[PDB]
RNA sequence: CGAAGAACCUUACCUGGUCUUGACAUCCACGGAAGUUUUCAGAGAUGAGAAUGUGCCUUCGGGAACCGUGAGACAGGUGCUGCAUGGCUGUCGUCAGCUCGUGUUGUGAAAUGUUGGGUUAAGUCCCGCAACGAGCGCAACCCUUAUCCUUUGUUGCCAGCGGUCCGGCCGGGAACUCAAAGGAGACUGCCAGUGAUAAACUGGAGGAAGGUGGGGAUGACGUCAAGUCAUCAUGGCCCUUACGACCAGGGCUACACACGUGCUACAAUGGCGCAUACAAAGAGAAGCGACCUCGCGAGAGCAAGCGGACCUCAUAAAGUGCGUCGUAGUCCGGAUUGGAGUCUGCAACUCGACUCCAUGAAGUCGGAAUCGCUAGUAAUCGUGGAUCAGAAUGCCACGGUG
């Protein structure tokens, strides 16, 4: 069964990008075991604000990497060949590995 | 206002396939329950068999003949007051209009049920009866009957 | 102008070029014959003193001498160098007009 | 009121989010919260730092935070002063290893925020609004850019009748999404009232 | 062999497979008369078919599932008419004349804030 | 209409009891761990007592969080001005309008531009023209819906082949529906006729889609001293052993009428029984709640699944098949009331939602007058959500038929 992964930087895109699959990639052919959230990979960073001196400055940033699994649980042909018909999203890593 | 396009092509009867009968069922239709309309008129339309005994098809048109006006009024905000200048009626509405009188007056008939309360009216149409036929002259008594302004 | 000059004319939709080319029609017409003027002239020679009314006006307001070939119904009070001649006549115009450039041609020796 | 936010309206295209990260209803609630505390504070101790924006990346329990400023050095500290302080202040405030990378603002005369925080500060300095509003902001037109619409709220100068001002150069077609504009606000609580200001810098088209 | 024809209208999904022969019609393991037959006017599905002499002509194996009667019936009509065009790409004019080749872009409507039903504005007898 | 949700609370209002550095902030003095169980007096607010309790900085002065109480600067005000204001909103109006620089014109206010001729949804465009250019607008960028392509294939799909504990259930298959990131496509681009051989119009071809594709979003200069000091902020004015603050109960659901906006009817284009087919967009750890068991039923007991294309709320209504009842106030329509019950929550008299039984009114389509609606529209039929412990015919939203 082909497994699909979606890792965006927020739900503003990871949402539609995923619902698309469940809607399109999942009609009757594909089985789809279900859309899961999975733990988010939080990576923050601390940067010295002031240019030179003032150690007590610093500023904290962070980039939440939102992910989703779902994955189709049915390797057919009529429905498993209607996903490629989706490559939009200006930022939604879709690692379609098996 | 100034818009100028065409008419709304209606879907023909569920059997005989006829626009003339199409908008007929619609004018008769109610609450978008188009289904009932069909099962209410399509029956009385054929129940004419018991009322006659043959290919009941032209009976409809013949019945509308006694309900087809050809002159109506039309008040106009002119001459300070309000005119009335009566004018005839193109075919597009002749057939339509009639259908209203045939139904909008077949409801107040107060008979067994709308299904039949309608049937009888058709027989009364060609045989002149009910407000349906009345409305004709009761309307003609204005136009062609008051050409003084026409 | 330079647009059509080189391949810089085959830019944008074929329609666009058309919308831009129209500007030339107007521009190259209403100015196409004055573009080479990098500053007010030193003398203005106008044909009919009537039609080119406004033209002469601005002139006497900038100090640019005016040599106009007025006419009977013309108002020569605006011309500092009147040339009482037929403001019309296909031949009158040509002869003198061409005759002007004549002296001007070798004017600078 | 009768104008859409010239920034949020474009948050989709030609305009990045000053805080990009993922989160679920669970922490999302307190997440955007901390971001406020940290962001609000980073200004308190870095007002005169001439800071523009303040992005906030968040991978996993480690926010980045980028303090864009026209004056980087001052936001740096004595070879560790500022940085250390802030980078440490982000302690319990987020309860996570929060970093901090400063970003140098190129041409502090084309950035809305600054051009806004500045004019307002000048006002607080007992200065004629018209002068600064016009000239002290007109600069955004000399270092480049094509169009800049400024706006000063009411109560300007000795007067009880609040009045708004215009003054704009070039072109600021805020009715074009593909236009991209640098809009930002800025207050100025003076002896009376709170004379506001809005900077609309049209940085090129698409 | 076979000739496929998508076809759809008003949130509908038609899937008709035209085979050479067998005027039998089935829609989701059901009869065109046992699923639609005796409805409002489901005579549209077999409309394009008879429109050019069917029954003893070809076969119709459909698989629709979207929208109510009217629509679900309109989708098929679109798929079928679309399908026949495959068996013969020289009959488009005919089907287009009736208006089957085209789809009913006329979809539903979206409600709107301020209003009460996308268009029906609230009354205010007193203004 | 602020109220996307008034039993307490909310609350701001009334009555009564009660508290005056005070419920909410800091500073000081001296004390006292915070904390938990607690007894009595009371409607409660509270007060009068019994314990249980000693964490640490320990430089053994002092301390920090917090508690007591004393004094005062004050704290507190949903109190007054929206003709003191900021911020925010409605409206003319998605209307096509509103201006500026320079130049020119009149002694000047001012004009011109921006008017005129065609034209467009439009100060849109094309000519003209003492004006030449420019800005805010309109258009276009944004979303969304309408076709196809690339790509990935779980919970989604099943065209083929195969195995069926017949259900895509199981191998398997990336085709197809779909999902959702990125792309192509529409521009008067092409054809013809009108128009001055211009703008544009009228048809037409090609397409899945025409002449800003459909709908959103986007609201110029300003007007109404328009609205909001009651969300918030705030000038000035006010009150302060009290227009501050706590509790209890009551009120905002009163009536002896009226006016506006709605829902459900008045019925056989219907009700009623049985049977049964089709959709979309959505919510959900003090949550949504299965199956199963009980009860006539609301619901209760037990207890899985899903923190989500996996599960649940949710197993659409119109509809279609049959049959019935036959135009009576009915087999219509349900208001009212009585009888008795459930679930929320201290608690539902006042004042809640719902279930069952019985009661079964007005109403037989509505003057004068008036409103919305130009296409998936009006019309009608259901579905979901915000607020929320639990009071929806309101609001926001979705799709069916049309």
């Amino acid at each position: 069964r082909i497994r699909i992964r979606l890792k965006a930087f927020d739900h503003r895109l990871i949402d539609q990008a995923t619902a698309e699959i469940v809607e399109t990639a999942k009609r009757t052919g594909a089985q789809v075991r279900g859309p899961i959230p999975l733990p988010t990979r939080k990576e923050r960073f601390t940067v010295l604000i002031s240019p030179h001196v003032n150690k007590d400055a610093r500023d904290q940033y962070e980039i939440r990497t939102h992910l989703r699994l779902v994955d189709i649980v049915e390797p057919t042909e009529k429905t498993v060949d209607a996903l490629m018909r989706l490559d939009l999203a200006a930022g939604v890593d879709v690692q379609i590995s098996l | 206002r100034r818009r100028v396009i065409g008419q709304r092509k209606i879907l023909p009867d569920p059997k005989f396939g006829s626009e003339l009968l199409a908008k007929f069922v619609n004018i008769l239709m109610v609450d978008g329950k188009k289904s009932t309309a069909e099962s209410i008129v399509y029956s009385a339309l054929e129940t004419l068999a018991q009322r006659s005994g043959k290919s009941e098809l032209e009976a409809f048109e013949v019945a509308l003949e006694n309900v087809r006006p050809t002159v109506e009024v039309k008040s106009r905000r002119v001459g300070g007051s309000t005119y009335q200048v009566p004018v005839e009626v193109r075919p597009v509405r002749r057939n339509a209009l009639a259908m209203r009188w045939i139904v909008e007056a077949a409801r107040k008939r107060g008979d067994k049920s709308m299904a039949l309360r309608l049937a009888n009216e058709l027989s009364d149409a060609a045989e002149n009866k009910g407000t349906a036929v009345k409305k004709r002259e009761d309307v003609h008594r204005m136009a062609e009957a008051n050409k003084a302004f026409a | 102008e330079t647009q059509s000059q080189d391949g810089t004319f085959d830019k944008l939709t074929k329609k666009e070029a058309l919308m831009r080319t129209r500007e030339l029609e107007k521009l190259e017409n209403s100015l196409g014959g004055i573009k080479d003027m990098g500053g007010l002239p030193d003398a203005l020679f106008v044909i009919d003193a009537d039609h080119e009314h406004i033209a002469i006006k601005e002139a006497n307001n900038l100090g640019i001498p005016v040599f106009a070939i007025v006419d009977t119904n013309s108002d020569p009070d605006g011309v500092d160098f009147v040339i009482p001649g037929n403001d019309d006549a296909i031949r009158a115009v040509t002869l003198y007009l061409g005759a002007v450039a004549a002296t001007v041609r070798e004017g600078r020796s | 009121g009768q104008k859409v936010h010239p920034n949020g309206i474009r948050l989709g295209i030609v305009k990045p989010w000053n805080s990009t990260w993922f989160a679920n209803t669970k922490e999302f609630a307190d997440n955007l919260d901390s971001d406020f505390k940290v962001r609000q504070y980073l200004t308190k101790e870095l007002a005169k730092a001439s800071v523009s924006r303040i992005v906030i990346e968040r991978p996993a329990k480690s926010i980045r935070v980028t303090i864009h400023t026209a004056r980087p050095g001052i936001v740096i500290g004595k070879k560790g002063e500022d940085v250390e302080k802030l980078r440490k202040v982000v302690a319990d405030i987020a309860g996570v290893p929060a970093q901090i990378n400063i970003a140098e603002v190129r041409k502090p005369e084309l950035d809305a925020k600054l051009v806004a925080d500045s004019i307002t500060s000048q006002l607080e300095r007992r200065v004629m609004f018209r002068r600064a509003m016009k000239r002290a902001v007109q600069n955004a037109m000399r270092l480049g850019a094509k169009g800049i619409k400024v706006e000063v709220s009411g109560r300007l100068g000795g007067a009880e009748i609040a009045r708004t001002e215009w003054y704009r150069e070039g072109r600021v077609p805020l009715h074009t999404l593909r236009a991209d504009i640098d809009y930002n606000t800025s207050e100025a609580h003076t002896t009376y009232g709170v004379i506001g200001v809005k900077v609309w810098i049209f940085k090129g088209e698409i | 062999n076979q000739y496929y024809g998508t076809g759809r209208r008003k949130s509908s999904a038609a899937r008709v497979f035209i085979k050479p022969g067998n005027g039998k019609i089935v829609i989701n393991q059901r009869s065109l008369e046992q699923y639609f037959g005796r409805e409002t006017a489901r005579m549209v599905v077999r409309q394009p078919l008879e429109l050019v002499d069917m029954v003893e002509k070809l076969d119709l194996y459909i698989t629709v599932k979207g929208g109510g009667i009217s629509g679900q019936a309109g989708a098929i009509r679109h798929g079928i008419t679309r399908a026949l065009m495959e068996y013969d790409e020289s009959l488009r004019s005919e089907l287009r004349k009736a208006g089957f080749v085209t789809r009913d872009a006329r979809q539903v409507e979206r409600k709107k804030v301020g209003l009460r039903k996308a268009r029906r504005r609230p009354q205010f007898s007193k203004r």
